[PDB]
């Protein structure tokens, strides 16, 4: 057994949607995709869920940031400061 | 309620009916035979996947 880099997986890109300190994400994979995040406060408040059924989800993003992992697609990151004027 | 139809020998005027419930909604999608009273988003806008 060797450390080959398999030609490997990739899940379709997400639909990013803005709200006030909140990411609505209409999402639509090919296969069951383990999504997960890390609210970068010292309060981690992570989430995990395999997604195979297309699902609009939500994420209470904080002031300092959140990150977002659409499958083995690379991890995203997001500034959600205010939007409530 | 002013249309006759002189087919046969009798002249007959019908309605207008009082029960104006169009079971169709304003916005409708249609597929082959199955009709869906769906709020289709619009031409020109529909989000991908949706």
């Amino acid at each position: 057994p060797v450390k080959a880099k398999c030609i490997a997986t990739l899940a379709p890109e997400p639909l990013v949607e803005h709200k006030h300190r909140t990411l609505i994400l209409h999402l639509h994979p090919d296969h069951p995709t383990l999504l997960t995040t890390r609210s970068l406060g010292s309060d981690a408040n992570p989430t995990r869920q395999w997604i195979e059924r297309p699902t609009t989800v939500n994420f209470t993003v904080t002031g300092e940031g959140l990150e977002y992992t659409w499958g083995n697609h690379p991890p995203k990151r997001v500034w959600a400061q205010e939007s409530g004027e | 309620g002013e249309t006759p139809a002189k087919i046969g020998d009798a002249k007959l005027i019908i309605g207008p009916l009082s029960s104006a419930w169009s079971p169709f909604d304003n916005k409708v999608v249609v597929y082959g035979h199955e009709v869906y009273n769906y709020d289709f988003p619009e031409y020109g806008t529909g989000k991908a996947g949706s």
